[PDB]
């Protein structure tokens, strides 16, 4: 439950971010922090060396659509169960995704948005932020509930 | 905890310095801001922003982590008195551990983003795992 | 997610469960294999060693509490979350319990199964009794989720 | 990992001897029907009860497993041509590894209840944990 505060903070911060590569580089970062979830991109193609899933065209393509679905979740924080019902049904029912990945891919995202503001990415700021991705994580993982 | 990782934790952790003690005090205030849970094991602290406990904590936090990167080859017995005071006197849990390994990484990325490489990323969360699970053993 | 074969099977070996002494040694087990969940039950007193935590008259009885809030659960596995809803908030607000826990008492609890009933808790029913630990430590964990 | 949960795990798998190759059969086949999203990790494999395929693999896992605990203190370098197999090759979700040691910790309470007493038993998950955190690191 983020306050005006949080809320406001969490779409200032999103306005600035890099629509094209912010996304790339928290799937690649996943991909190689957490090398289990390789499995779930093996037509992805060469992922052999860490310079080789940042460099990879479709892990910065499939990046983009997992950032503009977290990008839809900001703009419906009240609504998550709803905003990633299919997505929910394709990562449990077809794609077999452990959920405890969701929750992975949330922190690294954040970790990602540290190094791409700094010091604007404030522990306040921070916090706010921790709240969607847990509430995407777990609006992901409903399907198995 | 290949020698490739061992390599990137010194090259990581070279650039820090002197700002260990701003850094590991930073990863605490992230842990208590973003994890309000965490908070509990700390009563008999005052974890409002501008703490000299904090700041002081943070450093011991931080050189320990700078102990353990000497020690990276036998961590058990080097952080023996740190495994007895955090899992006997203070039982707490391993996803807590998580969190700070976490907040550690977000520090690193906001302060040195040359040094937050995805390389040095795996090889820090590698080392931090092992340290975390080193903490969180021989429970009785 | 319980179809009749395994909602019988499920109740069938619970009528042979002891609910004042089977409880006990899985609040007991959760305490010795995962020591931080002692942190919780310090009003209790000693837990030195495994025999001290198992030989506690308030381990046992708080079993007893545990066990029996998994018995009604049981009865009512059409709708878990308000069943347990009173317990959610207890154990997520009022006492700071990481939703991890929840299923690790559970897996407890299944292992107690197999070591009172052996050959008798075959694979389907410990299939069984999977869905319902999983359905109940997600009843339990809602009051953030 | 004490030097009293390894006489733990010790005595424990000293009991199993000859039938570790069919309780690792029997854990491998509680694992699928518990957790079917498990049974992607096998697409050929016929896993129905009573089948050479499980009864076969679950000697491989046992003959791993009595290995780990003969070289209880050497676990890295001991079990590395199945930790290269499970983390390169296979990259099985570390969940998976929780899934399988719980299925096994099943088994083992289920034919030796003499043996599976609290004391045993947070010796047995720390092992099993530590041979999956072994199994599951060789990977980047
Ligand atoms: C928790 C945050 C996540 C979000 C918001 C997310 C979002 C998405 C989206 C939007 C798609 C597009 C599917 C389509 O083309 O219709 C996708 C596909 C997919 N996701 Fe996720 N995902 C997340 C986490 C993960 C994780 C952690 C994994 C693996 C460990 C994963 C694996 C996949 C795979 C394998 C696909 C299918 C890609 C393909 O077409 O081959 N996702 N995800
Ligand atoms: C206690 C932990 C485990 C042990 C000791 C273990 C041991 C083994 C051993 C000895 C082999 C044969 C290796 C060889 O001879 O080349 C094997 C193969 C395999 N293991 Fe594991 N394993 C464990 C956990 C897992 C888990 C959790 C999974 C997945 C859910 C898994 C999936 C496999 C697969 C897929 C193979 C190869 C089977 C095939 O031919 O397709 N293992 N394992
Ligand atoms: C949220 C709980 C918590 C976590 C996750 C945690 C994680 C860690 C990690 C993991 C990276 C490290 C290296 C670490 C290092 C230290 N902790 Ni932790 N500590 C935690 C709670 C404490 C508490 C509480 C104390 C003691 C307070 C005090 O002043 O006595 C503590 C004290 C320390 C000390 C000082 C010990 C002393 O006074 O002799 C060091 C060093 N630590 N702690
Ligand atoms: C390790 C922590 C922990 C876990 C995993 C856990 C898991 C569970 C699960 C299964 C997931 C169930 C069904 C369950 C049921 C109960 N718990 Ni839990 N409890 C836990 C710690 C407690 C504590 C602590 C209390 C009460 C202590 C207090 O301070 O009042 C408690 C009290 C209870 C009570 C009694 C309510 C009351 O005090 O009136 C029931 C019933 N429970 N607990």
């Amino acid at each position: 439950h983020l306050t005006p505060e949080e809320k406001s903070a969490v779409t200032a911060l999103w306005g600035k971010v890099n629509v094209d590569e912010v996304g790339g580089e928290a799937l690649g970062r996943l991909l190689v922090v957490y090398p289990w979830t390789q499995r779930f991109f093996e037509s992805f193609g060469d992922l052999s060396t860490p310079d080789a899933v940042m460099g990879n065209p479709k892990v910065k393509a499939h990046g983009k659509k997992v950032l503009g679905a977290f990008s839809d979740g900001l703009a419906h924080l009240d609504n998550l169960k709803g905003t990633f019902a299919t997505l929910s049904e394709l990562h449990c029912d077809k794609l077999h995704v452990d959920p405890e990945n969701f929750r992975l891919l949330g922190n690294v995202l954040v970790c990602v948005l540290a190094h791409h503001f700094g010091k604007e990415f404030t522990p306040p700021v921070q916090a706010a932020y921790q709240k969607v991705v847990a509430g995407v994580a777990n609006a992901l993982a409903h399907k198995y509930h | 905890l290949s020698p490739a990782d061992k390599t990137n934790v010194k090259a990581a952790w070279g650039k820090v310095g002197a700002h260990a003690g701003e850094y590991g005090a930073e990863a605490l205030e992230r842990m208590f801001l973003s994890f309000p849970t965490t908070k509990t094991y700390f009563p008999h602290f005052d974890l409002s922003h501008g703490s000299a406990q904090v700041k002081g904590h943070g450093k011991k936090v931080a050189d320990a982590l700078t102990n353990a990167v000497a020690h990276v080859d036998d961590m058990p017995n080097a952080l023996s008195a740190l495994s007895d005071l955090h899992a006997h006197k203070l039982r707490v849990d391993p996803v807590n551990f998580k969190l700070l390994s976490h907040c550690l990484l977000v520090t690193l990325a906001a302060h040195l983003p040359a040094e937050f490489t995805p390389a040095v990323h795996a090889s820090l969360d590698k080392f931090l795992a092992s340290v975390s699970t080193v903490l969180t053993s021989k429970y009785r």
